[PDB]
């Protein structure tokens, strides 16, 4: 008979694991770096009994 | 589609009180489609294999 289109057969939609199991609500880590403003040194404690 | 005598003279305005076609009426054409699909579902999601 007459030409057929062709039907592209684009499928993909492997979706993605977006829900964790769970909930996952947890990822950890904590600051490392010192912070920042790093602030003075020793200052000078020293003591103040009376020798 | 092929329209009707009616219609076409609802279409127009005029009617008499309490007709309902005493002001122009105008109208929509809609088409609904109802088709079929595959649901596939794997290690805890699903896809598409046909989109």
């Amino acid at each position: 008979n007459k030409t057929i289109s062709v039907t592209l057969g684009l499928r993909h939609w492997k979706t993605v694991s977006a829900a964790p199991p769970e909930k996952m609500s947890k990822s950890g880590v904590c600051k490392i770096a010192t912070n920042v403003y790093n602030r003075d040194g020793g200052a000078n404690p020293f003591l103040v009994k009376y020798e | 589609v092929t329209m009707s005598p009616e219609s076409v003279v609802a279409a127009a305005g005029g009617g008499n009180n309490n007709s309902g076609y005493n002001e122009p009426q105008r109208f929509a054409l809609v088409v609904i489609a109802v088709n079929h699909n595959v649901i596939r579902i794997m290690n805890g999601s699903m896809g598409f294999p046909i989109l």
